[PDB]
Formats: C-alpha cells, structure tokens, sequence
RNA sequence: UCAACGCCGGGAACCUCACCGGGGGCGACGGCAAGGCCAGGCUGAAGGUCUUGCCGGCGAGAGGAGGUGCAUGGCCGCCGUCAGCUCGUACUGUGAGGCGUCCACUUAAGUGUGGUAACGAGCGAGACCCGCGCCCCCAGUUGCCAGUCCUCCCCGCUGGGGAGGAGGCACUCUGGGGGGACCGCCGGCGAUAAGCCGGAGGAAGGAGCGGGCGACGGUAGGUCAGUAUGCCCCGAAACCCCCGGGCUACACGCGCGCUACAAUGGGCGGGACAAUGGGAUCCGACCCCGAAAGGGGAAGGGAAUCCCCUAAACCCGCCCUCAGUUCGGAUCGCGGGCUGCAACUCGCCCGCGUGAAGCUGGAAUCCCUAGUACCCGCGUGUCAUCAUCGCGCGGCGAAUACGU
C-alpha cells in the first residue's frame, strides 16, 4: 500500500506551515531542503515527505 | 625486509581505530604501506530447534557470529615497529605480527 | 577395594561428552569446541555474542 | 585454534559469571569484566553494595580469587571491586531486589508499586514488571504493572531496553518476576524534531 | 483432528538407559579402630567374601531420567504477522455500561481521506535490522592476468596456439563508505481528496525481492525424561558403577518416503559444465602396491595461499525394438575388506552367481503464481564406524489466472 504515515503527512504540513518559499515543484530541491532542515536518517522517510510536499505545492499553486 | 600484520575483530570500530592508528604512524614518516585489505568475512552459523519438546510444528534458530579480517604491510623500519607496537589495542580486536 | 563406584574413561560415544553447564549427554552442538546442549546454547548465546542478523 | 580458544575462553567467562549470579546474590551483582594481561589476569565485579564482598574482611576476596584458579583453571588472578551508578536504570538488580522483598514476607502489589515508583523517581520513560506464580491461591495466575512508554517488539527493543528475570523460592512454590526498564537518553526512529 | 506418527534434533552394538537377568559399592553433621595385599577356593570375572598370613594406628542426610504439566517457574506450538487491546477530559444513561473504536471510500493493516457528542493520547501495524540486484570513491595480497617486455615448446601453408618469470590491478572478486525509486512526470477512473489502472525513461517500479523481530490476553494445549522448583515417595534403597540381553522381537491396520512398472528408455565407450560449507593425530595432493573395496610412504595447510572438488541430469557413436524383455530389483550362497576393547543377537563396502512382486493404479485426497513448481546431483548436523533424515547450496527450467 502506498499509504504515507500520519507522522509523514504532519511533518510535511508542519514543514509547509512555515518555510513555506523554501520548497517548489522539484523532488530534489525538496529533498535538499529536507535534509538541510530537519535531521532525518532515513532515505525513505526523506523522499516520501519530500513527495508530499512536492504535491503540497501543486494543490497550493492551483488552488485546492 | 617487511612485517605483515593481521587484524580480526567482531566490531569494526575497533578495527578501523587501530588501522587508522598506524596508517597515522606510517604517514608522519615517510614509508610505504600497502592496505588495509579487507578479507572475506568468515561467518559461524549454528541452526537449532526452538521447542524443548517434540509436540508442535518445528521452528528453527540461526545464529550467526560475524568475524572481519584486515591485513596490512608495513615495510618493517625501526621507527615504524617502536612507534608502532606502542598502540594500546581493544580488548575486542586480536592483532598478529610477523617479518617476511 | 573403592573402585566399584568410578566410571570408565570413554573416547567415544554420547558417554563420553557432557554439557559443561547442565550435564545431559546426548544432544551436544559440538561445533568449534562447543559442549554444550542445544538447550542452554539457545539460551546463553548473546552472552557469547551470536546474534540472528537474517 | 583462535576461533576455539576464542569460544572455550567466552564460554568459560560465562561459567563464572553464572557461578558469581548466584553467590553474591545480595551484594547485589551486575556484571563482570576480565582482563589477561602478562601483569596477572584480573576480574572486575560491579556491584551496587562492595561490603557484602570487602567489608571489614577480605576472606570473600581470597576465597574467591582461590576458588578462580582452582575450579575455573584462572592462572595468576586477582580482583577488583566496582561501584555501580543508576543501579535503578538496571533491570537485573532491581529484579533481584524484588524477589528479596517477595521473600521477606512484603505483599507483592505494594513491594511492585513502590518499585514503580522508585525506578521513576530516579530517571525513566517506562517501566513494565510482570510477576507469575502462585499469589493468591493453589491455581497460579499472573500480574502485570506498567507506566510511561515502551517499545515491546523490534531492534530498538532488543537494544534501548533493559531486561531482567528472577526466581523467588517462597514457601510453597517458585514465582518468576520478569522487569523491563527504559532509560532516560533513548530516542525512537519515528520521533524526528525539527529546526 | 488440524496443532501425534523421519517428532522428542530419538541414524540406540558397549556408554546413552530410564527396561530384563545377575554381581558388587554408598551413612558429613549429632549422640551409645576404620581399613589394605602375594598365592589358592567360591565366582561370568573379580582381596567382592573365604584358607594363609602380613601391612595399615537410631534418628536425620546426600542423591533420585521415581509420581503429580490439573501445585509452579522458564521456554515452545495454535487463535495469529490475525488487527486488534486500552487511557484522560467531556457527553448520554438510576444503573451494569455506552460514545470515541460509528458511517462512505481506501489500504497488506483500528492504513488514511471526508463526515460525525466527541476532542485528544498509548501499546500493537509501519518505522527498525539482515541479505540480493545497478552506479561512484578507497584499498591490490594469499585474490585477477588484458596490454606491455624476456625465455621455452609445437603445427599447415608463417600464419597461429600454448607454459613459465619479470612486472601490472586495468577486468573479475573481495569489503568499508556514499548515491539511486519518491505514484516523482503525463493521461483516465475515484469526488476536486485519500487512492486505483495505464505509458515514458530506467538496473530496479508501484510497502523493488526474500527474510528477522510477533501486542493486551486465553487456551487447566505440550514439556517436572534439557536445567530450576513446592507436596508425597525410596533412603539399604527406586541412590551409582560394571557384565551379559532388549528398545532391531511380527498372522496384521495406518502415515511420510525411496525404487520401479521401460523408448519422453537400459548398457558400453568417449566429450563437457557448479555453488554453499568444513578441515590437528584433521583435510590430505603426489608416488607405488591391489580386479575392486582398500593398503604403505608422504608435500602443503591452523585455511582468499593446501585439501575435500574435473558433480549429476546434458551431447556424440554402437547394441537392444514393445517383450515379465539387455525392463525391475527384492531375497538368498560363496568369498574379500574397514572402524572399533567387542560386529551372533545387531553395523557399512566390494566381486561372482540367484532373479520375487510389479503392465500407469477405485472411492477419496495433497503441494504449488517466477528463477517459483517439476527434474538432477553436492555440503553440513548427528559420527570411531553407519543417511532413503533435518538444515542449506547450486545446475536445467515451465503452464495458467491477474479473479471469486
Ligand atoms: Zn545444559
């Protein structure tokens, strides 16, 4: 199942919530900035959240 | 004449620790060192039965003990054996030595 | 005149090995100068530091 | 070999230290460290109470250092007594320490609550206690305590917490008390915090 | 019953042993000499007890492979790698209790998105740990040999092909670190969400593949014959040590398997090609004996250096041509060997003979979705000797469905 986590989904929203200009429609400049902000030692973990708020952004940018 | 050394270790922390120590040994002097090369890691397995009866279906145990293996040349000159035998090594790593 | 109670000293056969920490006789591991049974091996190993790493 | 002399040596440290478990059962005993050295192999004992072992006489410490070269075949031994710190972080002790108050007569729910409450007035994030036995009556039964937070099953268990089993020998049966505790600097992988 | 029946790692010659027939030993601590030996008797054999002499100066208790798994602990199987078990405040109920934990969609999942007298937390799931597969950096021996150089050998036609040594680490391999995949991009479905189905490039796609860790509880499920342990019991013994037997006895019923009923083959002679693991009175190359099993010397190896180790199915040619057969091997006679203190009861191997059922199998029932199943053979555990077994390794390699 491609379910992602309520701790991923949060920590996305969280991250959103402020350094909200930091991310933008590209996996890997959301990766970097991931690994720059907070200290997560999973690569996996890392790239789901980084994907989520990839989608974040889009549904933001359209509107809803 | 060359000394050759062999280490082997169950933690490799240890393992790079004393490696390091002497790679530092061997580079404040100039003398030439080959390695550390890494041999294939030996592994002991033992497989066993859980149940310490014959009723229930069988169910099986595999432990494993991992040992790593380095070895190291080091161009045996004075300096180098005195600053070298002088390393305090981890209780956790055994270390052999012997000249060509 | 007191040695109708000593046994005799075996070099093979399950009564020639005991368990070094219990003292049955048949089921011995025996690998790598192991003698012990695989009851208490399963039970002291981490002590000894295998692990499962599967 | 060194692989056989590795294993016969490990094996015989385990002896010992079983042998040491059960004989300074109340000095209370955490743990062992041996040393061979050209200097004269030594043993380091920890322990939370060093008078039961030294105190005001040395005949334990010469009857022990005897008893390791002449049963366990030490050769030139000598010991060295420790003091153990957080011996309320332990699991092993404290499961002993239960089992002596269980002994001593004290009703098992107030000796495991004030346990409880010891080990948390001291620096833990959780603490679980399951005792199994014949409490009550002829039909055995078992009892669970707990508080704060634990990580029962996967490698963060088998690394973060400590764990401890004990035999109280009462008058009328065994009773078998298992702790778990979990100490104060431990992290799990799904909590990340964030600048 | 699943969840007993190649299970108790249970392949038992002695030991193991707990069974049978015999023999001999065992009393710390408390109170009112012990013991030991040449010769010959008794004896299966025994200074075990006797002839001969001589050296030497009653409670209670240990132990118990004895009883109770329905007095316990600990550890295991099955509900179940199922998705469940709870708490704080509030609210509805006189109350036991309820709600949350419900509805719709979704997910491997009490996994999530929306709606809701509920709002928020915790243990379990996921995260986590190991290995496989593609790429980059470091390292170059005991691992590798491509291009370079210098010798030696041989063929056909001077074109080629081999074996060493110098010397390299390029390729392979080994092992430390790091990147890489995230439904991320483009469409349709779902409702605009959570998500689902397809294309692209890609080593790898949709928790990449395969494993470990298995929740609150409950089963009077199995184990006191793995160790620990209450109660009862034997304590001259049910304690523990030898010597011989048995667990291997066989009109029969059953489970799990091996070999077969032949041509999608049997035999003879030639030609190929692995991986995992292990190795001190252990692995043993190499040489010589012997028809074979095997025997005598003996290099090297404490194992990236030496050894176990040129695996079988497969390919080529010849004989057999549908037959109880050149199919099939049971059973039995004679002889030769190895291990062991001891091979009759009761071990394994070799040669020459002998040549039993078996012609594809009723009712019924079992395992399997990818390098998976079928087929083929090797390692290791048990081991002095003994594998139709367990746990693992590779070789060759499918058919169907993407459902209910
Ligand atoms: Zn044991």
């Amino acid at each position: 199942g491609n379910i992602k986590q309520t701790f991923i989904k949060r920590t996305a929203r969280e991250l959103f919530d402020r350094y909200p200009d930091k991310f933008t429609r590209d996996f890997e400049h959301n990766k970097k900035m991931v690994a720059e902000l907070t200290n997560v030692t999973s690569k996996t973990i890392r790239n789901r959240i980084a994907g989520y708020i990839t989608r974040l952004v889009r549904m933001k940018e359209e509107g809803k | 004449q060359k000394a050759r050394i062999k280490l082997a270790s169950t933690n490799i922390k240890a393992l790079n620790e004393v490696t390091d120590q002497i790679k530092q040994i061997a580079e404040r002097t100039g003398v030439r060192m080959s390695g550390p090369i890494p041999l294939p890691t030996k592994r002991i397995r033992i497989t066993t039965r859980k149940s310490p009866d014959g009723e229930g279906s069988a169910t099986f145990d595999r432990f494993e003990l991992r040992v790593h293996k380095r070895l190291v040349d080091i161009e045996a000159d004075e300096r180098a054996m005195r600053q070298i035998m002088r390393i305090r090594v981890p209780e956790d790593v055994t270390i052999e030595i012997e000249l060509i | 005149k007191a040695d109708y109670n000593k046994r005799k000293p075996r070099k093979f056969g399950k009564g020639a090995r005991r368990c070094m920490r219990c003292g049955q006789y048949g089921p011995i591991i025996r690998i790598h100068g192991l003698m012990l049974c695989r009851h208490c091996f399963r039970e002291v190993a981490p002590k000894l530091g295998f692990k499962k790493y599967e | 070999a060194i692989e056989r002399y590795f294993i016969k040596e490990g094996v015989k440290e385990m002896l010992i230290d079983e042998f040491l478990e059960k004989e300074l059962r109340r000095a209370g005993y955490g743990g062992l460290d041996i040393k061979k050295t050209p200097l004269g192999t030594k043993v380091t004992i920890f322990a939370a109470n060093p008078g039961y072992v030294i105190g005001r006489g040395g005949r334990r410490i010469r009857e022990l250092t005897r008893i390791l070269e002449k049963q366990f075949g030490l050769e030139n031994p000598q010991i060295e007594v420790e003091e153990i710190k957080n011996p309320y972080l332990n699991a092993k002790v404290q499961a002993v320490r239960l089992a002596q108050a269980l002994e001593r007569g004290i009703h098992f729910r107030r000796a495991a609550y004030s346990a409880i409450r010891a080990i948390m007035r001291n620096g833990a994030r959780g603490v679980e206690i399951r005792l199994s036995g014949k409490l009550t009556g002829e039909r055995a039964k078992s009892v669970r305590f707990y508080q704060g937070y634990l990580a029962k099953v996967g490698n963060p268990a088998e690394t973060l917490v400590s764990r401890g089993y004990a035999q109280a020998q009462l008058k009328l049966g065994v009773i078998g008390v298992k702790v778990s505790i979990m100490p104060p600097d431990a992290k799990l992988p799904d909590e990340i915090e964030i600048k």
